[PDB]
């Protein structure tokens, strides 16, 4: 019933790598006239989506050879042969025969090294104080893969709240990722506390990067 | 040559409606049929409707009826989709696009997207923290953008020379105000030596602040 699904939801490839994305759609969404309209999409970051593929396997003037789509009836494939950095983005298969229908896409990461971030924290700024707010920031920069995890401590304890995190999309040039995380609370309770810690466990690592700094320092 | 110019960002309040154009040159525009397309932020993309200027022949997406109205005006080759009874569900960035026959059966051409943000707040001037260090070869300093609404919002560091070992993350919803942050990193023979300056442009306001990173101690 006209549901178009992809998997996976990532995937991960290091460069000159193959990769394959599927889609499968509910029913048979052969047209009447004997043809099938399925095409692919790619939308790297802030863009506008590009066409990549038509009729299943029919390329669009000015794609690579590295792309090809192929399968029928229910179940179509979209292969990279070889995976360039230009390459990463999100793949979204659409069905074109009436009630035009989008699969959820399938995001392309490029594998790289694994590399720990880069943690930095700073204190809140005598300007913000001044407006009676109190801001806490940590960066963790340039890490590869993802998947990371930061715990912000106020003199040992676990504070959830007024914890606000932001991530960017893989770097084209490094293929790392970044994150900030703010920990935001009001000056009278910034000033009631001494020592404000960042934690992030990561896959490159047991032992946690911890960053913090003493209000009484 | 083909080229779908379309209107500028929209801040709308819940309840309204939009109208937002599709400008195309470089086909017959009433020989073929014009897509609709809305994605919302950190989403896929999604069919609404579609209409053939030649006519005004129109087909909606079931979810789309009543919510969507397309027109298109010949004489201005110009295709529009009006979005009524607005709600935070249709902030989004809508795209325009025309689907080819012949040389290719697909959207080979997109316009390059409208934003809509639907919302009942007013227009807020960021407030701009340094992020210095409390106390290695390089350093990391940082811009706090605090408090705004709605986006976007431009980010530089000296006015643009400082470019490399920046990353500017995505901005986050603080209660109905947005909040992002800017980090940098350079040599430490170039700061705190030389000063270092966040430029903060904030449209919607016609804002431009700039702030010296001071060192601290």
């Amino acid at each position: 019933d006209v549901l178009m699904t992809q998997t996976p939801l990532s995937l991960p490839v290091s460069l000159g790598d193959q990769a394959s994305i599927s889609c499968r759609s509910s029913q048979n969404i052969v047209h009447s006239n004997g043809y099938t309209y399925l095409e692919w999409y790619l939308q790297k970051p802030g863009q506008s989506p590009k066409l990549l593929i038509y009729t299943v396997s029919n390329r669009f003037s000015g794609v690579p050879d590295r792309f090809s789509g192929s399968g029928s009836g229910t179940d179509f494939t979209l292969k990279i042969s070889r995976v360039e950095a230009e390459d990463l983005g999100v793949y979204y298969c659409f069905r074109g025969s009436h009630v035009p229908t989008f699969g959820g896409g399938t995001k392309l990461e490029i594998k790289r090294a694994d590399a720990a971030p880069t943690v930095s924290i700073f204190p809140p700024s005598s300007e913000q104080l001044t407006s009676g707010g109190a801001s806490v920031v940590c960066f963790l920069n340039n890490f590869y893969p993802k998947d990371i995890n930061v715990k912000w401590k106020i003199d040992g304890s676990e504070r959830q709240n007024g914890v606000l995190n932001s991530w960017t999309d893989q770097d084209s040039k490094d293929s790392t990722y970044s994150m900030s995380s703010t920990l935001t609370l009001t000056k009278d309770e910034y000033e009631r506390h001494n020592s404000y810690t960042c934690e992030a466990t990561h896959k490159t690592s047991t032992s946690p990067i911890v960053k913090s700094f003493n209000r009484n320092e | 040559e083909v080229q779908l110019q379309q209107s500028g960002t929209v801040l709308a309040r819940p309840g309204a409606s939009v109208k937002m154009s599709c400008k195309a040159s470089g086909y017959t525009f009433t020989n073929y049929w014009m897509h609709w397309i809305k994605q919302r932020p950190g989403q896929g993309l999604e069919w609404i409707g579609t209409i053939y200027p030649g006519n005004s022949d129109t087909t909606y997406s079931q979810k789309f009826k009543g919510k969507a109205k397309l027109t298109a005006v010949t004489s201005t080759s110009t295709a529009y989709m009006e979005l009524s009874s607005l709600t935070n569900e249709d902030s989004a960035v809508y795209y325009c696009s025309r689907r080819n026959y012949g040389s290719s059966y697909a959207m080979d051409y997109w316009g390059q997207g409208t934003s809509v943000t639907v919302s009942s707040a007013k227009t807020t001037p960021p407030s701009v923290y340094p992020l210095a260090p409390g106390s290695n070869s390089m350093v990391t300093l940082g811009c706090l953008v605090k408090g705004y609404f709605p986006e976007p919002v431009t980010v530089t560091w000296n006015s643009g020379s400082l470019s490399s070992g920046v990353h500017t993350f995505p901005a986050v919803l603080q209660s109905d105000l947005y909040t992002l942050s800017s980090s940098v990193t350079v040599p430490s023979s170039t700061w705190p030596s030389e000063t270092v300056t966040c430029n903060v442009a904030h449209p919607a306001s016609s804002t431009k602040v700039d702030k010296k990173i001071v060192p601290r101690d």
